[PDB]
């Protein structure tokens, strides 16, 4: 077996793998180049045959198509936010409250 | 009306009008 | 004071429904070969080689 | 074996104007109810394109392939069949052939010879090439399918990839708007400078359906396209034509209100 390598897209590269996906969970995900993080969920969007993934007004990846069941999923980055501390003066007490 | 507003206040509210999620899901909060 | 973020707990990978294997069977499991003076040459492209 | 005749009548072809035709999805991305501005190779609006008619009068000239070609065909009974692509079109370099068989389409890129006036003889005889040397790439797929048939194609070639976009329509091109979804991509990587077309003529009282085809050339331009709630491109605006369109792009909207804009 001899390998001919040229300045070509190299149509013979090898096999890929797969793993059972998860939904409604914060998880790092990969999709045939598209690789990000977020939460996967069933989508109500109705793509058309040759469209693979979707974008939004912010020009960011929003929806993807699973290349094993021809279904549409949505992605939402895992939750985040600032935190604040409510407290009376330390001259008075030491109890605090936390606001997310 | 439940809002307990006046006939006018209602028109002012109605006259003045999902990019919010997109901006939010980038690092900016309101 | 500070921030709060939720971290992922898993990593997932997905790819197309892999099929269309290269025709190695016609090479290795052929009915008959040819002699040394007629060594057989086969070209393989546009297929996923297992 | 081809016979060379000296009875052809020299007559320059016709000219017509493309109004709002030649719009294709420039990517595989989904967008809904959004006005998006892109820069790519498009066909300028209201542009002169060349008109050939075939019925005697034979019309299969040789024309350049500068950057990309928009090919329109108005026809009945499926006369136009295939295409030829290449640079010098002989056994000195590889050539690309697309042929629509009765139940398939075949694409072949390799060395070839052709007549000075190649032609194809229902189908009983197939002879357009005399020699077929070692062929780098083969491809087989499904068939692509006043006058009632209209076929619009866009052929491009860049970065070592050759792309064909297609659309069919049952109905001097008519008005309206039509999108041309991507059809096929090929990793060939040829130099491509010229191209030829193919039709089917059969010897035969006898009736031969006429056909007409329009050829237009692309150009790098900036367009503003509208995506509906489904994802279908329903309208587009080119903003190097007239001041009103340029204002429409600079405002990133289709309707312009009263005022003075810079
Ligand atoms: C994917 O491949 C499997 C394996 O043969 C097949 O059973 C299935 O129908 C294919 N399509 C899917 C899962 O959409
Ligand atoms: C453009 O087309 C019109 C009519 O089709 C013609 O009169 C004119 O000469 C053309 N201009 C060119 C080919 O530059
Ligand atoms: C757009 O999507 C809606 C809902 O899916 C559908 O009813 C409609 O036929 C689609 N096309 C147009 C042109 O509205």
């Amino acid at each position: 077996l001899s390998f001919e390598l040229l300045h070509a897209p190299a149509t013979v590269c090898g096999p890929k793998k797969s793993t059972n996906l998860v939904k409604n969970k914060c998880v790092n995900f990969n999709f045939n180049g598209l690789k990000g993080t977020g939460v996967l969920t069933e989508s109500n969007k109705k793509f058309l045959p040759f469209q693979q993934f979707g974008r939004d007004i912010a020009d960011t990846t929003d929806a993807v198509r699973d290349p094993q069941t021809l279904e549409i999923l949505d992605i939402t980055p895992c939750s985040f936010g600032g935190v604040s501390v409510i407290t009376p003066g330390t001259n008075t007490s030491n109890q605090v409250a936390v606001l997310y | 009306k439940p809002s307990k507003r006046s006939p006018i206040e209602d028109l002012l509210f109605n006259k003045v009008t999902d990019l919010i999620c997109a901006q939010k899901f980038k690092g900016l909060t309101v | 004071t500070s921030n709060f973020r939720v971290q992922p707990t898993e990593s997932i990978v997905r790819f197309p429904n892999i099929t269309n294997l290269c025709p190695f069977d016609e090479v290795f499991n052929a009915t008959r070969f040819a002699s040394v003076y007629a060594w057989n040459r086969k070209r393989i492209s546009n297929c996923v080689a297992d | 074996q081809c016979v060379n005749l000296t009875t052809r009548t020299q007559l320059p072809p016709a000219y017509t104007n493309s109004f709002t035709r030649g719009v294709y999805y420039p990517d595989k991305v989904f967008r809904s109810s959004v006005l998006h501005s892109t820069q790519d190779l498009f066909l300028p609006f209201f542009s002169n394109v060349t008109w050939f008619h075939v019925i005697k009068r034979f019309d299969n000239p040789v024309l350049p392939f500068n950057d990309g070609v928009y090919f329109a065909s108005i026809e009945k009974s499926n006369i136009i069949r295939g295409w030829i692509f290449g640079t010098t079109l002989d056994s000195k370099t590889q050539s690309l052939l697309i042929v629509n068989n009765a139940t398939n389409v075949v694409i072949k890129v390799c060395e070839f010879q052709f007549c000075n006036d190649p032609f194809l003889d229902m189908e009983s005889e197939f002879r357009v090439y005399s020699s077929a040397n070692n062929c780098t790439f083969e491809y087989v797929s499904q068939p692509f399918l006043n006058f009632k048939n209209l076929r619009e194609f866009v052929f491009k070639n860049i970065d070592g990839y050759f792309k064909i976009y297609s659309k069919h329509t049952p109905i001097d091109l008519p008005q309206g708007f039509s999108a041309l979804e991507p059809l096929v991509d090929l990793p060939i990587g040829i130099n491509i400078t010229r191209f030829q077309t193919l039709l089917a003529l059969h010897r035969s009282g006898w009736t031969a359906g006429a056909a007409a085809y329009y050829v237009g050339y692309l150009q790098p331009r900036t367009f503003l396209l509208k995506y509906n709630e489904n994802g279908t491109i329903t309208d587009a605006v080119d903003c190097a034509l007239d001041p009103l369109s340029e204002t429409k792009c600079t405002l990133k909207s289709f309707t312009v209100e009263k005022g003075i804009y810079q």
